[PDB]
RNA sequence: AGGGAAAGGUGAAAAGAACCCCGGGAGGGGAGUGAAAUAGAGCCUGAAACCGUGGGCUUACAAGCAGUCACGGCCCCAAGGGGUUGUGGCGUGCCUAUUGAAGCAUGAGCCGGCGACUCACGGUCGUGGGCGAGCUUAAGCCGUUGAGGCGGAGGCGUA
RNA sequence: UGGGGCUAGGAGUGAAAAGCUAACCGAGCCCGGAGAUAGCUGGUUCUCCCCGAAAUGACUUUAGGGUCAGCCUCAGGCGC
RNA sequence: GGGAUGACCCCAGGCGGUAGGGGAGCGUUCCCGAUGCCGAUGAAGGCCGACCCGCGAGGGCGGCUGGAGGUAAGGGAAGUGCGAAUGCCGGCAUGAGUAACGAUAAAGAGGGUGAGAAUCCCUCUCGCCGUAAGCCCAAGGGUUCCUACGCAAUGGUCGUC
């Protein structure tokens, strides 16, 4: 049994985000808050949403039971990019994509018998 | 610098208006033309 | 636009070679004393605090 | 205008899919959308009502439309098409061997 | 004056997900509808480039148009195959253009879709048939309503 | 210097540069003639089988283009 | 060469190839075959295979996906096969977490508010303009004025503005 998650369409880039998942990638429930709670970076605050929810899930909807879980696996795949101009130099104009995340976490119950 | 857009109704009015356009056989033809076309202004859009 | 330019597509390979060293860092934490908590080492926090200094709350 | 059609409001048999063979009254006819009503099909749609003023919705709900071409008409027995007969001074329609 | 785009498709039926759970929301996880929900709403099918996670083999004294031939090791169903590659042998990209190009000469970031020897009327050889010292009809007229007949003005040929 | 007017495409205007005439004027822009013409440059898409050249001569407002000859190929006939 | 011509057996030669000439095939769309034949016990299309048949282009067979179409034998038409045209349309890559964030007038703190504040509101310090970076009209613009609810996007960051 495993509990999952799912954040779509974030608003941020994936290579950015990704930096912060694949540090508590596998790593006790308790443990990753904290990683979290002191990382330094905007896709904190859209990852630690990620990990909770899952976690209620487990707990609440699969009875799991709190204190056993952990970050079985976890990755960030690429949305549909938003694409804008940027005007230049001799009125030249580039286009800018400002690019987009679905951000995933599964949890596990650390062994049994 | 200075740019050739210089916008004045009086002179827009005066220069591709309807009016204008009807007194010259060449004008005439104009309208013909676009309303063939089935443009949804003959005549530049001016009001206030 | 001008002068320098590159003279082939990077392969996805020395893409990636080039970005070995840009793994991340897990922050250093210490648990709080004089209270249940994680905290920085070297920092004040407020679950908690100090001594002979200033703090959240106390009702 | 082309738009007539089969049955009104009187008694009906089912000859469709689900309900297959199942006798009920006035189908209370669309039919800009080609349907009728019966007392067939029913499914919950989960609700809260248009306005929770006499708040909420309920759970048994109303009856679905369902294609007018799965009813059939009947008298003194089954279905038979209808035909249509002159009155020698109205209109009214017979099924084939029997009336109305 | 004038120029001038892009952009179609849930399901038989909205039955378009009540209620609960994490979240400011957006999203999700349970529940429920449906034959089917990776049919859940720019929703049929969903190919390729491109970006991820997990697993097997493999690499930090080497050197290369990136492959091929031969041994040898490991990993998965069995005297045989598949995957991977340690060492050894051999090896100057594709196209165009050219006397001559791996060429330091032209073109091309990669993938998908669009993209260039045709038709009419004369002509000339060849060829499968019809009829033959002859062969053949045009416009039109009558029928058919996916039926075919008639019509010698004319044309080629017989010096 | 503000506002109101007038002059135009082999035409205007010019204290004269071939300057200016709506961000490229030794002849504006738009649409049409029009799919101008281009002896020049580029490109031309599935598979197997048999044969397989030329870069010479003559003339050519010809010389990196052609027309005849020569050399490749297929069909019919002739037969050392 | 057999010669019961069997297109099958025996023997002997030929088979590098650009411009070109000639010969055979394979596949795509559509028509007759069709009021038929296959089809939900699964059409077309899609994804896999070390299997079978073809010299080859190709064609079968099996497994998963898909959910309503497909169309033999034998023939007939053509918008019929792409890798290149500084080709056309669209999608996604590389450079790269790289250059930039638009005047060198300049900032600091404390209180609010809020899920969230360097970036909003308030206060106190500091700096910049002052024939202006102040005020009043004309043109041009066309609701940008004021207010209440908001923040997905627009704002070169953030945003409760």
């Amino acid at each position: 049994m495993e509990a999952k998650a799912i954040a779509r369409y974030v608003r941020i880039s994936p290579r950015k985000v990704r930096l912060v998942v694949d540090l508590i990638r596998g790593k006790s429930l308790e443990e990753a808050r904290n990683i979290l709670r002191y990382t330094n970076k905007r896709g904190a605050y859209f990852v630690a949403k990620v990990l909770e929810s899952a976690a209620a899930n487990a707990v609440n909807n699969h009875d799991m039971l709190e204190d056993r879980l952990y970050v079985k696996a976890a990755y960030v795949d690429e949305g549909p990019a938003l694409k804008r101009v940027l005007p230049r130099a001799r009125g030249r104009a580039d286009i800018i994509k400002k690019r987009t995340s679905h951000i995933t976490v599964i949890l596990g119950e650390k062994h049994g018998k | 610098m200075k740019r050739t857009w210089q916008p004045n109704r009086r002179k827009r009015a005066k220069t591709h208006g309807f009016r204008a356009r009807m007194r010259t056989p060449g004008g005439r033809k104009v309208l013909k033309r676009r309303r063939q076309k089935g443009r949804w202004r003959l005549t530049p859009a001016v009001r206030k | 636009a001008k002068h320098p330019v590159p003279k082939k597509k990077t392969s996805k390979a020395r893409r990636d070679a080039r970005r070995s060293h840009h793994a991340l860092t897990p922050p250093t934490l210490v648990p709080c004393p004089e209270c249940k908590a994680m905290k920085p080492p070297h920092t004040v926090c407020p679950e908690c605090g100090y001594y002979a200094g200033r703090k959240v709350l106390e009702v | 205008r082309v738009k007539m059609h089969v049955k009104k409001g009187d008694t009906v048999l089912v000859a469709s899919g689900k309900y297959k063979g199942r006798v009920g009254k006035v189908k209370e006819v669309l039919p800009k959308k080609y349907a009728v009503i019966v007392e067939g099909v029913n499914i919950v749609k989960k609700a809260v009502r248009v306005s929770p003023k006499y708040p909420q919705g309920g759970f048994i709900e109303k009856e679905a439309p369902l294609h007018a071409s799965k009813v059939r008409p009947i008298c003194p027995a089954c279905g038979k098409p209808t035909r249509v007969r002159k009155k020698f001074l109205e209109n009214g329609k017979k099924i084939r061997v029997c009336a109305k």
